[PDB]
């Protein structure tokens, strides 16, 4: 029961154009920094 | 064994000395004290003979 | 229609 | 294991004030309760031993996502050592202490509609022991005084005579009552008898024995605090003082 | 299991808010717990009691004693229509009398709904400028509020749009057909062993087979009021022309499905009934419910499975069930549904079509996580068993958008293919049943139980009893809407009038876009062959040089008791025209504003009879020929 | 896992204590009664019925005058109760016939499948026998219910009837006429506390097939259950006959109920039955006491207790809420036994909700284990090993009621004249099957223009001489209507032409065992079929040669097993439009050809 | 802003001192309902009056 | 009043 | 029976 997007740019903008967009964007920004840490770690330690 | 028209009443006297008497029946049956209403049919009864 | 009505109507019609 | 070792009203209430609510809940999915199961007990029998799963076992079980489920998980943690699986409660509620959830209106949880009959029935009370019942009655008393339902608590006790006989005597707002209380609430401890490393047939008994043997290992480990040897090493905040009292009491 | 901080933002991400908060607990006796929906199918008290109320409504409006008393008159009237051999309806047959009772009641409710739609279209066109103003100006408001505004700005004569209001204003001819009441106290199972005697046939002719009894006991009719259809029509309309197209588009689909429902009883096969499966243990930690909907008036079923908080659905075809499984091939998928779940089976009758049931299922699946389990079950069971729209306004809006989509040309289900295929399956089933019964018993016995006369609901030559409430100068007017037609060929309309007076003159007028016909007759207790029509492939008719899609027939009679209008197609099994869609309805336009004009028989003269156009009359006074 | 919201939505609801839940029910029963029986129609047809009764030649002291208000009110109550009871017996006889047709498949079902619930077993049996009604749920029974089987509503019958007419020391003819027009206050109070119950054969098949292993046992159990029900209904009509105000059921609840200490007391007073039930719910403990409605020489309503299940305190203080039961005493006792056994694993709400719903709405609990135990106890209470000896209690109820009738009349005959007492306490209205009564037959079968009206002759709970007659009203001025009586050896066809007047068809004698000798063969019941063109109303009248015919002992399971009577011949019909003079008489089946029971051939 | 001054008897509530009923009790079964706000009740109560 | 009842009532009165 | 219908049928019978 979730939607799928081709990029983080589409994801963050789509949540912004929605009810309680300001609150949604704050959560999406934290997910962005988490995703950036995930990319660096997984590239260093592939499984 | 009952061979009459309808249900009969059998009186049991166990004395007054014994402490407890346990009654078991081949089929469920009704037992009650004298001049008291009868309960539903059960298999085992526990009685005080002085009752 | 009722039974009493039918009996009265037949009496009126036949008479 | 730490909660089950408390032997007095003072120690049990002090522990509940320190610990947060996240200890009461568990993040393992477990199984569902009230299910007839066949378990393997090979030290005694070759066949499978029948039993019934309950909320009182020390294993995590799936729980309902409501206030009723949250209270059942808290009492289960107190009387059994493990809670249930109620996720996404919220970090605001999970940071607060178990005592604060039970006896403070500031948390925001609404527990007035809770009925003690079904809670005792669901948290199977015919299968508890004397120590387990006393802890549950403590939680009921704390909740009742939180929502001003002291009269309902008394009527419930008067309906069930055995619960009244073992009901702890303390007023939730007064610290003198906690000090004077001399009930024994310990479910695990150093045993006077001979405790062996053997299994028990029931799920409740096997899990309880595991906690008992676990406490003996923890008692003799390096994590235990021997007051007679290192009383000068504890900090001043957590040192035992008679002036010490629970916050707000 | 959730608390909120004071002095925080009240906005939430989700658009549908559950009555029970995120804690999923409502204190009993509070207002929130009082307005919570109630389970009707699951609760035995509410399901038992609901059937009692529906039975009372059917018995109060249609009485079994009255129907049995009018059997003799109806048989005589149906014989008065001189029909070619192989096409007569013989009401002395027990089975043929049954299908007429179901057909007459079903057709009357459908016919009355079409009349109400006609007046609604007339009122919308009269106030075009203000209707277009409301549709364009307001778009953020709810569909129910828009429907209320539209019905207020027009003389709708039924301003209320709520379910309570709809039931308050509803005619006696609209109440659904309750199958069990029709089949009560009726002989089943006449055994005539190798006897071809005329007396043996007469007694066998007086009974029905057990298959017909099961069909009636699992029959309930669905008729959608025009007020309930206005919300799907006005949810995306930008103009009155678009709105009228949607209203006609929906009723065309309801037209086709109602015809299909009657054919199921005629075919000679046991129709399945909807049921719900619940777990054996009432106090179950893991809760699941399964709904299998078998709409009698439709061609596609729906299976809804609610496992915990996850909702899944599947739409399946009701044709082609050659295998032992009841369900046919699945046309639309919405997850995995397990129909082998074991539990208590509770039977229920749906009062909404497949489209409406599907529309709510998609809306609930969108809001699966936002609503609690009780709300999901309550809203679904109320709509299915009571035709009650949910109190949640946000949920109601989403349902009507999906209802529009399934009807519009962009529907995920192509209804014309399935409706056509169901027709082919039904006639093939009837042929197989007849020949199978021809081998087992005689050809005479086969015609007794499965008649080839009836076939479709509108193909069958049926009668429609009319009700009159308007009397002008002592002449009561009885209305009957001729058309629209789902079949093409030659069609005849007749009128039967019985009144207390020994002799009288009654007048019948037929209104088109141009003018009336003004027939005058004096016969009683016999059909009169009032007017005869021909219908094109597209369903249009050249009536007096102008193409027409529907006509209004009005009958005037003094001191009358009952007026009946009969209808019969010349050829048996008239071929069906293609069901119209949104494009077809907006492509051509007809004016029904002339249908409200009425004449005064008392002031009529000899020269007034005949076909007259509006220019001949003056403003008003549509009875006198001189302008 | 679940949130717990759906469980609370399907919990049973208290339908007696809730005042909202009592008002709604009472309205529906009143609406149901008025729709099927209209006060305007019955009052208007009073004159037609009065002339029909008088035209039957009844000796003095054995005839009824509906010109009397009390006699008319008693008759409509009698006709409504008899019609519903009579319809059930025809439904039972049809069901027995279908079972006997498929005894092989029924025997396999009863033996092979025993682990399924009682409801599941009944559904399989109904589907196999291809019965008219194939639903055992409450909704299905309500949906497939005839007009005549609707229970009679007390207050509706007693509405708008003059009460308390006072004439002082007058013996004049006009004063007698005005006295007869009114009714006594006692009869009004009785009618305000009267509601009837008529159980369906589909509801009875679950107790009958819960332990049965043979088709004969299943049929015998069905017959045994319905013998008890008919005897209880007969007691119900006799209760209103005598000059006594009947007690009516009530529930006692605390004035200010506490959340955790609440108790409920139910006192069921079945108007159709010789025994009552007292049920107390304190905590999770349920206690019941079965008392005898007869006796009660003291002020207390309860008589001696015949079955004990604990200590019930009927002197509790609290609010009193009044209701009428839709279930018999056997059904109420069956549920209270199952609830007592399963009191541990059910909550307080389930215990109260399940009990109230069954008593007030005849709704079986949704619990499968509870339902199975309930029907097992229902079978025990109606079998030969029942804890209650019914034949003793029904007999004692009969003697108590006749004694009350004598003392009530003699008490009045002292206070006013003999004529005043007679019009207020008639002696011709003893018992439901003993009294002269009429049955307004309905017909939905038309063979070649002839409407068929079916009637079940017997079974008989009294012995003596009985007479049967028909009154036929037809729109035509001249018609020919036929009556056919079907037995086992053959059928008897008679032809009549008289209209708008009762005409005796059958003279029958029934012995102590309740079995008549119809043309050299012992019969327990017969079928009467009437064929009329364009009929408007057909009524069948029954009367006993002597007033208050003596009773016939009720038949138990072994009585039904011993004698077996074939009922398959009741299904066949005749076509009067194709009748001939030589075919009109008593003929046997070996005369007729196969399939044509109209021509001798 | 009207002070009648009429003597009134004290009312004992079913909900208790907490002012909220306990789940699954006899009191919660006999509590009054809202027949107007609930659509199922209001839609019904129209039907019975129409039938009457 | 039914159709059949009206038809037969009229027939009886006239003939 | 309705008042009008009774009056109508009485008129038919007498005249």
């Amino acid at each position: 029961n979730v939607n799928y997007y081709s990029s983080f740019d589409e994801f963050i903008i789509s949540q912004y154009h929605a009810q309680d967009g300001i609150n949604r964007v704050s959560t999406c920004v934290i997910l962005g920094l988490a995703l950036q840490a995930y990319d660096q770690m997984r590239r260093a330690l592939p499984v | 064994l009952n061979t009459g028209a309808g249900a009969a009443n059998i009186t049991f006297n166990f004395g007054q000395i014994a402490e407890t008497v346990i009654l078991k029946g081949s089929v469920p049956f009704q037992l009650a004290r004298l001049n008291q209403p009868m309960p539903a049919a059960r298999f085992t009864y526990k009685l005080r003979p002085l009752d | 229609l009722s039974e009493t009505e039918l009996r009265a109507l037949k009496k009126l019609s036949t008479t | 294991m730490d909660v089950l070792s408390k032997g007095s009203l003072k120690e049990l209430l002090a522990h509940l004030e320190k610990t947060p609510l996240e200890e009461a809940i568990s993040y393992r999915i477990g199984t569902v309760p009230y299910q007839n199961v066949l378990i393997s007990r090979n030290e005694y029998y070759n066949q499978l031993y029948p039993d019934t799963t309950s909320l009182i076992d020390g294993v995590s079980r799936e729980g309902q996502r409501n206030v009723n489920g949250l209270i059942m998980s808290i009492i289960s943690y107190v009387v059994s050592g493990s809670g249930h699986y109620i996720p996404n409660i919220g970090f605001m509620l999970l940071r607060r202490s178990i005592l604060d959830i039970l006896t403070k209106h500031d948390t925001g949880l609404v527990t007035n509609n809770l009925n003690y009959g079904i809670i005792a029935r669901n948290l199977t009370v015919s299968k508890m022991n004397c120590e387990q019942r006393k802890r549950m009655l403590i939680c009921f008393k704390l909740l009742a005084y939180k929502d001003g339902n002291q009269n309902d608590y008394e009527i419930y006790l008067n309906q069930n005579i055995p619960l009244k006989q073992i009901a702890p005597n303390f007023i939730p707002g007064d610290m003198r009552t906690v000090i004077h209380n001399q009930d024994q609430l310990a479910i695990v401890g150093i045993p006077a008898y001979r405790l062996t490393q053997s299994t028990e047939l029931s799920i409740r008994d096997d899990n309880a024995k595991s906690y008992k043997l676990g406490y003996v290992d923890w008692y003799n480990s390096n994590s235990f605090l021997r007051e007679r040897s290192e009383f000068n090493l504890i900090r001043l905040k957590d040192r035992d003082t008679k002036y010490g009292k629970l916050n707000g009491w | 299991a959730w608390v909120t901080q004071a002095y925080s933002s009240g906005l939430s991400q989700n658009s549908i808010i559950s009555l029970t908060g995120n804690d999923r607990t409502v204190a009993d006796g509070t207002f929130n717990s009082m307005i919570m929906p109630r389970a009707v199918i699951a609760n035995e008290r509410e399901h038992f009691m609901k059937t009692r109320i529906d039975k009372i409504e059917h018995d109060l409006n249609r009485s079994a004693k009255q129907e049995m008393m009018d059997r003799q008159s109806l048989a005589e009237d149906y014989n008065a229509l001189n029909l070619a051999v192989g096409q007569e309806i013989k009401l002395d047959i027990a089975t043929q009398h049954q299908l007429n009772r179901l057909g007459s009641a079903m057709y009357k409710a459908d016919h009355e709904r079409e009349t109400e739609l006609t007046d609604l279209i007339n009122r919308i066109r009269e106030n075009e400028v203000t209707v277009n103003g409301i549709l364009e100006n307001q778009k953020a408001i709810t569909a129910a509020e828009r429907a209320d505004l539209l019905l207020e700005v027009v003389a709708s004569t039924a301003k209320s749009v709520s379910a309570a209001g709809r039931a308050a204003a509803d005619g006696s001819g609209v109440v659904p057909v309750f199958g069990p009441s029709v089949a009560n106290g009726i002989k089943v199972g006449i055994d005539i062993a190798d006897s071809v005697a005329e007396a043996a046939i007469a007694v066998k002719e007086s009974g029905i087979i057990t298959q017909l009894n099961d069909v009636y006991h699992a029959f309930q009719s669905v008729h959608v009021a025009p007020n309930d259809v206005i919300k799907p029509a006005a949810v995306v309309a930008g103009t009155s022309t678009e709105l009228i197209g949607n209203l006609q588009a929906i009723y065309s689909r309801l037209r086709s499905h109602s015809d299909i429902g009657f054919k199921k009883a005629t075919v000679g096969d046991v129709i399945p009934n909807s049921y719900m499966i619940k777990p054996v243990n009432s106090t179950e930690y893991a809760s699941w419910q399964l709904y299998v909907i078998h709409p009698v008036q439709g061609s596609l079923g729906l299976v809804v499975q609610l496992m915990g908080d996850a909702l899944t659905y599947n739409v399946f075809a009701q044709y082609g069930n050659t295998s032992a499984s009841e369900f046919g091939k699945t046309v639309l998928t919405g997850g995995a549904t397990n129909t082998a779940l074991e539990g208590t089976k509770v039977k229920f009758q749906t009062k909404v079509t497949a489209q409406q049931a599907l529309a709510l299922t998609m809306a609930l699946k969108d809001a699966a996580s936002m609503l609690s389990q009780g709300e999901l079950i309550g809203y679904f069971e109320q709509y299915i068993n009571l035709a009650l729209e949910p109190d949640n306004l946000s949920l109601q809006d989403n349902m009507h958008k999906y209802h529009h989509l399934l009807t519009s040309q962009n529907s995920p289900i192509d209804w014309n293919y399935h409706d056509e295929e169901m027709h082919k399956w039904l006639d093939s089933r009837k042929t197989t049943n007849y020949d199978a019964m021809q081998k087992k018993d005689g050809t005479v016995i086969a015609d007794i139980h499965i008649p080839k006369v009836f076939n479709d609901l509108r193909n069958t030559t049926l009668h429609c009893k009319l009700e009159g409430k308007q009397t002008i100068a002592g002449y009561t007017v009885y209305e009957y809407l001729i058309g629209p037609w789902a079949h093409y060929g030659d069609i005849d309309y007749s009128v039967v009038v019985d009144t207390l007076n020994e002799e009288t003159k009654w007048y019948c007028e037929v209104i088109g876009i141009d003018g009336h016909l003004l027939i005058e007759k004096s016969v009683q207790h016999k059909p009169e062959k009032i007017l005869e029509l021909t219908v094109n492939d597209s369903g249009v008719t050249s009536f007096n040089g102008r193409n027409h899609d529907r006509l209004k027939l009005k009958v005037y009679v003094k001191d009358s008791l009952s007026v009946k209008v009969f209808r019969n197609w010349i050829g048996i099994n008239a071929p069906r025209v293609k069901t119209k869609m949104f494009n077809d309805h907006i492509g051509v336009k007809y004016d029904y504003s002339h249908f409200d004009k009425n004449i005064s028989p008392a002031h009529l003269t000899l020269t007034d009879l005949g076909w007259h156009t509006w220019d001949q009359y003056n403003a008003g006074n549509w009875t006198n020929i001189k302008p």
